[PDB]
């Protein structure tokens, strides 16, 4: 005989608990990539974002090494 | 903050003999000072009403607690805009301060608290 | 522990399955078809219907009166009813006028008169059926939703029929129908309450010895349906109450998914305003419903065929200002079962469900038509223990998958029925099914 | 089909990420595809093709 | 005509193949690729036309 | 039904100035937000008005400037007007967030309206540097310099960022000319966001001095509050020509009047003074990009007033011990303002910390700790 149900209440905070959120910690993940590719496509066009981040990745990283000819640049 | 609250510290320090030999006096006067009641108004007139809990239960007074309340609210409106203090029998004596609010806000709240809970109830 | 359901068969193939309750004094025997409306064509649709009428205007013993006057003798009552797959014939009667209602059941099963005469007068009795359906909001939005779901395909045929097929349905095509579907391989006789399942057994080599097999015998629930996404709307200003109900494709009755669709089921649930403590329930759907005031009642269903089922939810309100919120809220919590529900609600939906197809068997004619549910469908009564085995193998992560593969984004059929200008058009219901958020 | 729906589109956050990842990979190869293209229909005509003379 | 369970006839626009998962991703290509197409032009003209208000070319003749 | 009703447009501006229900016992403060709509109208008339006479072109600017006081039709007037406008702008503000601190105007059911006020605030300050570099006296240029050099405190894009804002390698023509652009658009922005946070509050309407609900006791906007709102006009003009006509430059810097020049650098380079107490701020922080961060956190601790106010009663009519706190923060705030104009020297840098710590600990402890302390005290005390 079973007298009273058996549970527990777990931890909340303004409508939120762990298990719920647990499930879309990878959303978060997602979202921030889309965020961080979104980002930086819209600053591919800065010099700074070339120089520093886009020229140094493998391979890909020589579309970016571009030296317009010393003949060709009156500044 | 909540009703809930308020009402279960200010129970805590009233069973502390020390704590209320301190604050009960304190709080006496902090409330001569504020000088509320001599608006007409009870304390619990004072508590934000634009939430739906308090909305709640202000629809549950019986109807004569809530004609007294509106009465109390146009007249301390009254005295506000003529920038006057109540006189004689509109000034709330301490003994008229009755917390005619307090229950139905804590059961009000008492649910909501538990339906939170077991909302986030868990099968052991 | 409910007592051994006993089965056993005859010669011919009839199934007989019985389950004894010495605690009763009625006993609720019959025949369970595994044969309905799907098993027409499109010109005798109808027919199965039509013959459940005839099988009580007399056989070639008994005339209608006779018939009438022979269960009244008995003191219990007969009843029948035919479906989309499935077809019973029952009688409840007291313990020991069991072998007269075996007779009388295998008499117009087997013996039926089928008199032109009578023929021509059930014609204008169903056509007026045809005419009173209406009034029954929810089994027209049903029958609309099966007509929509599985559009042009037999699953898609109301029971009834159409008006054309009921003026010209002959006793021949009643009896190729019934000679046809009505096999003993198809059939199951079944006995709750008060039986002997010997004496029941011992019965049926009497009666219903002579039954045709069938050419080729496949098991009991052998059944392709091609969902269409679509909606019906049939607004009427002049109602006050609007129905709708909003389905996908679900499970069939021995798919691996099951269970989990019914746990997923029950995770939204029912409500109703009338009932007391429907404002207390802990579905979210349900908290949001009453609230707000949205509706006077949903129900959430799983509807299974042979071969496939639908899922989703039976609304109705008053709220003609707020079907969109209503609406809105309810697919926002379908989309739930893919993005959020966990082991809390899991647990929760896992733990009512256990008691509730236990609690559901309460009386002698419910457990008849659970034992010939299951024995026309699976070719076998599932004992309550492999039932809470199969309960407790679904995981928080199988309502995931399997919303995720059957819900999320997934076409609808809907049926609005009412007072429903305030339900938008068929895609903006039809993005409620994913989250942009997620 | 399945696969591919599951991993790239099903999840509105996967499909944001993929659609902005082939808008970044559409921008440099479409531009390298027309400077070479515009470069070829004008050869012989810009500053480029007569430099070295100079 | 008079049955509204008889629905009317979508044989003309039916596709066979509504319920997989290759239909569906079939539209979502389409808006996906305008959606990339979006995002790649809105890149394009934020980046070109916000380039104004870098020095000019006779401010950067006086550096 | 009258017209004033029926018609949908007539009935949007019957709903805000006229039919509007308001509270019966509104106080005088109640008057900011009306004499605010009056400064904005002030400034979109002389600021377009001073745009037809006005150069933004480095080489023209000051002289623009100088011509609309010496050769254009009351063009000291306009000009003059504008200016001093600009300060009672500020003076209004921040009377009106003042009030809205005191009264508790942030609190629930009016967090949207005061969040939207607080970008209201920002667009004002944004609004007012630009307009003074418009001059391009010394102050319009060194101000600039170092207001917009700020901005380099940017991790890795800060330099990039400012070359970008300036057009150019310092502040010239090029950022003249934007900033002439950006001044003009600015107002028009601010009036969009200041419709937004009144449509925001005509959901609660207004709130009142007794912070208890007006619902049981409205009065019409018009005639109570349009006449009301006179007194307050012709008080703000009787203030406004007491500057204009008698003492214009009472409240500028002479330095002003010399023309920008980038190789002087003035004896002390100071913000406007509405700007002052944010500047203090700035330079307690020794780290530029944490003084970068104070500054504007000083502004948007704001929004977080709905949060750490945990009183059950809005605003500070019955609370004395809020009402002290009040007090002790607005005169910070004031000295904070003194301490931005003085000169980097002692005693003055500690003090200047001391006033931070405190300007920021009335938001982050002190409120919490007096509003929780004060609901005990209500509900033992009327036991
Ligand atoms: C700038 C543009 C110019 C336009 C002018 C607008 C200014 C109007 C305004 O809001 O203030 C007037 C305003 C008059 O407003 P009111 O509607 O009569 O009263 C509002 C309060 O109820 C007044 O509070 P009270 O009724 O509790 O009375 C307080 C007040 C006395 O109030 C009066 O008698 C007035 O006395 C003081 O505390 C004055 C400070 C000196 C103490 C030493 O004066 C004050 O409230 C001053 C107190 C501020 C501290
Ligand atoms: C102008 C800039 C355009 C930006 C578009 C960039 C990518 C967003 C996109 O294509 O939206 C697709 C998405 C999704 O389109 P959807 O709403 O058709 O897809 C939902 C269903 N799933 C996730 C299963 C595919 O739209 C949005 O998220 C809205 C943002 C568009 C603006
Ligand atoms: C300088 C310090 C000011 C402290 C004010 C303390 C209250 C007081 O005496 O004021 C009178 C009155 C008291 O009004 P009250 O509404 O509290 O009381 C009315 C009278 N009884 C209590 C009987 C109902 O307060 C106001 O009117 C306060 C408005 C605040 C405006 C502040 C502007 C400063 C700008 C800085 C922005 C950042
Ligand atoms: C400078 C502006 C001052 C000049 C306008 C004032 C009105 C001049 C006299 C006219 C007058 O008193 O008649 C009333 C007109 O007032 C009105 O209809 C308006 C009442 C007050 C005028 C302005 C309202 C200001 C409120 C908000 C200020 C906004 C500042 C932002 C720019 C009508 O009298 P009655 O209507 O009471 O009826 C009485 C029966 N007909
Ligand atoms: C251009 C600047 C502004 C204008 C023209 C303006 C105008 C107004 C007006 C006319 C009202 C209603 C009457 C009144 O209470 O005075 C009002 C109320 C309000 N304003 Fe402003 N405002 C401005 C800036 C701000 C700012 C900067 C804030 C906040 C940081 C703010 C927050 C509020 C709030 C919270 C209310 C409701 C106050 C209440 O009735 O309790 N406003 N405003
Ligand atoms: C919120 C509204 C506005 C504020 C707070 C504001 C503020 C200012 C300030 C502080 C100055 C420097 C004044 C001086 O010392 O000479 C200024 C100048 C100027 N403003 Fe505005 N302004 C506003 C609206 C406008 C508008 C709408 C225009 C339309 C173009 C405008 C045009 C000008 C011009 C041309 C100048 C430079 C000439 C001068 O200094 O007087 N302003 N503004
Ligand atoms: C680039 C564009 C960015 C769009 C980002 C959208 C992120 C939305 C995430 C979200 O809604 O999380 C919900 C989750 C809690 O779940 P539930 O309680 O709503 O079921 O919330 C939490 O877990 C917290
Ligand atoms: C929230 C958005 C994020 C911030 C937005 C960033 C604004 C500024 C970004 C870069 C703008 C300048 O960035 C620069 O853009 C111009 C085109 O516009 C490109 O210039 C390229 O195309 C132009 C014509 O289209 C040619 O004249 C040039 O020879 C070639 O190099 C540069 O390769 C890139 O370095
Ligand atoms: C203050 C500047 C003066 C110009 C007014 C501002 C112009 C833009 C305001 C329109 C924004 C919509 O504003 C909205 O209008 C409708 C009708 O007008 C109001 O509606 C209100 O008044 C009407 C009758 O007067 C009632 O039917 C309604 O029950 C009530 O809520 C809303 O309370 C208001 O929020």
């Amino acid at each position: 005989y079973v007298k009273k149900p058996s549970y527990k209440i777990v931890p909340h905070f303004l409508g939120f608990n762990i298990p719920t959120v647990s499930k879309w910690i990878p959303i978060f993940g997602i979202w921030g990539a889309a965020a961080g590719i979104g980002a930086l496509f819209l600053i591919e066009g800065v010099p700074r974002t070339r120089q520093d981040i886009l020229s140094k990745i493998p391979i890909i990283g020589e579309h970016w090494i571009r030296e317009i000819p010393a003949s060709d640049n009156p500044f | 903050a909540s009703i809930t609250s308020v009402v279960k510290t200010s129970e805590l320090i009233l069973k502390s003999p020390l704590l209320s030999k301190i604050v009960v006096p304190l709080a006496k006067t902090y409330v001569k000072f504020s000088g509320y009641r001599q608006l007409g108004f009870k304390m619990n007139d004072l508590i934000i009403e634009e939430t739906p809990n308090m909305q709640l239960a202000l629809r549950r007074l019986p109807p004569t607690e809530s004609y007294d309340r509106v009465y109390r609210l146009i007249r301390a409106t009254q005295f506000s805009l003529s920038h006057k203090l109540a006189t004689g029998n509109d000034i709330t004596k301490p003994e008229e301060d009755d917390h005619y609010l307090i229950p139905y806000i804590l059961d009000v709240e008492a649910e909501a608290f538990e339906k939170d809970a077991l909302d986030n109830l868990e099968v052991v | 522990v409910s007592p051994k359901t006993r089965t056993s068969n005859l010669k011919n193939g009839l199934t007989i399955a019985s389950e004894s309750n010495p605690l009763v004094q009625t006993a609720t025997v019959g025949v369970w078809i595994d044969a309905g409306s799907r098993n027409e064509n499109a010109y005798n649709n109808g027919t199965a219907h039509f013959f459940e009428h005839l099988a009580f205007k007399g056989t070639d013993k008994r005339s209608q009166h006779q018939l009438e006057l022979d269960i009244e003798n008995m003191g219990g009552h007969l009843n029948a009813y035919t479906s989309r797959e499935s077809t019973v014939y029952y009688a409840k009667s007291f313990k020991d006028d069991v072998p007269k209602s075996v007779e009388i059941l295998a008499d117009i099963l087997q013996h039926s008169k089928l008199a032109e005469s009578a023929i021509d007068r059930e014609r204008e009795v169903i056509t007026r059926e045809l005419e009173e359906v209406n009034k029954q909001y929810e089994e027209v939005v049903f029958d609309h939703l099966h007509a929509t779901a599985f559009m042009n395909q037999p699953l898609g045929r109301t029971i009834l029929g159409p008006r054309e097929n009921i003026q010209t349905i002959t006793n021949t095509e009643l009896r190729k129908f019934i000679t046809e579907n009505y096999t003993a391989d198809r059939m199951v006789l079944v006995g709750a309450g008060a039986v002997d399942h010997d004496a029941l057994v011992e019965l049926a080599e009497k009666y219903f010895s002579h039954l045709p097999s069938s050419q080729s015998p496949v098991p009991l629930g052998t059944p392709i349906p091609n969902f269409v996404g679509s909606e019906v709307r049939l607004r009427d200003d002049t109602m006050p109450v609007a129905h709708i109900a909003i389905a996908v494709e679900g499970v069939s009755w021995t798919s691996e998914d099951y269970y989990t669709a019914l746990v997923a089921q029950a995770i939204i649930g029912n409500y109703d305003r009338a009932v007391g403590t429907s404002r207390h329930q802990g579905s979210r759907l349900s908290n949001i419903v009453s609230e707000n005031n949205l509706a006077n009642s949903f129900q959430s269903f799983s509807t299974s065929y042979s071969d496939t089922g639908l899922w989703g939810i039976y609304l109705t309100s008053e709220n003609t200002t707020q079907i969109d919120d209503l609406v809105h809220f309810t697919l926002k919590e379908w989309n739930r079962l893919s993005t959020s529900v966990s082991n809390l609600q899991v647990e929760r939906a896992k733990s009512q469900l256990k008691a509730g197809l236990l609690l559901s068997l309460d009386g002698t004619t419910y457990v008849a038509e659970d034992i010939g549910r299951q024995l026309t469908t699976l070719g076998r009564r599932v004992t309550p223990a492999e039932v809470e085995a199969k309960l407790e193998a679904v995981t928080e992560h199988d309502v995931r998958a399997w919303a995720q593969k059957t819900l999320y984004d997934k076409d609808i059929a809907l049926v609005g029925l009412g007072p429903i200008e305030g339900l938008y058009d068929y895609n903006r219901i039809r993005n409620d099914m994913s989250m942009m958020r997620w | 089909a399945t696969t591919f729906y599951n991993v790239f589109v099903k999840r509105n956050s996967a499909f944001v990420a993929t659609i902005l990842a082939s808008a970044f990979v559409f921008d440099m190869t479409f531009e390298t595809a027309i400077d070479n293209f515009w470069d070829r229909i004008n050869a012989g005509k810009q500053w480029k093709d007569i430099r070295h003379k100079y | 005509g008079k049955s509204t369970y008889k629905i009317p006839d979508f044989t003309p626009y039916l596709k066979k193949d509504r319920n997989t998962d290759a239909n569906r991703l079939f539209s979502y290509f389409m808006i996906g690729s305008f959606g990339m197409l979006s995002a790649a032009g809105a890149k394009a003209t934020v980046q070109d036309f916000l380039s104004n208000m870098s020095a000019s070319a006779d401010v950067l003749a006086m550096a | 039904m009258a017209l004033r009703k029926k018609n949908s447009l007539l009935n949007m501006a019957n709903s805000y100035v006229l039919d509007s229900p308001q509270p019966s016992n509104l106080n005088y403060f109640w008057n900011f937000g009306s004499l605010l709509a009056l400064c904005l109208v002030i400034q979109l008339a002389t600021g377009i008005t001073l745009a037809m006479h006005y150069t933004s072109h480095a080489s023209l600017a000051f002289d623009s400037v100088e011509h609309i006081m010496r050769d254009v039709n009351f063009g000291w007037f306009i000009r003059y007007a504008h200016a001093n406008t600009a300060s009672f702008f500020f003076i209004c503000i921040y009377a009106h967030m003042g009030r809205n601190i005191y009264y508790g105007s942030y609190k629930t059911p009016r967090v949207l309206p005061w969040s939207i006020g607080v970008i209201i605030f920002l667009l004002l300050i944004i609004t007012a540097f630009m307009g003074y570099v418009l001059v391009f006296g010394q102050m319009s240029l060194w101000g600039a310099t170092v207001i917009c050099n700020l901005v380099s405190a940017i991790p890795w894009l800060g330099e990039d960022i400012v070359h970008f804002l300036w057009g150019g390698f310092s502040v010239g023509n090029p950022t003249l000319q934007r900033f002439f652009a950006l001044h003009y658009l600015m107002p028009f922005v601010l009036a969009v966001f200041a419709l937004l946070h009144l449509i925001a509050l005509h959901t609660a309407g207004s709130s009142n001095p007794l912070g208890i609900t007006s619902n049981v006791d409205k009065l019409s906007m018009h005639p109570y509050y349009s006449f009301k709102d006179l007194i307050t006009v012709f008080a703000f003009l009787l203030m406004f020509t007491l500057f204009v006509f008698f003492s214009p430059d009472k409240l500028g810097h002479p330095d002003n009047y010399i023309p920008a020049n980038p190789m002087v650098t003035p004896a002390s380079i100071v913000p406007e003074w509405y700007l002052l107490p944010f500047y203090a701020i700035l330079r307690a922080i020794p780290d530029k990009l944490g003084g970068v961060i104070a500054m504007v956190a000083a502004i948007l601790i704001l929004l977080i007033l709905p949060i750490v106010d945990r009183s059950i009663i809005r605003g500070n009519a019955f609370k004395p011990i809020s009402k002290l706190l009040f007090g002790f923060f607005i005169c910070n705030f004031l000295l904070l303002g003194v301490l931005g104009q003085v000169h980097i020297e002692p005693p003055f840098i500690v003090l200047g910390q001391i006033c931070t710590i405190f300007y920021f600990s009335y938001f982050l402890i002190l409120l919490p700790m007096v509003s929780t302390i004060e609901n005990i005290f209500f509900y033992i005390g009327s036991l």
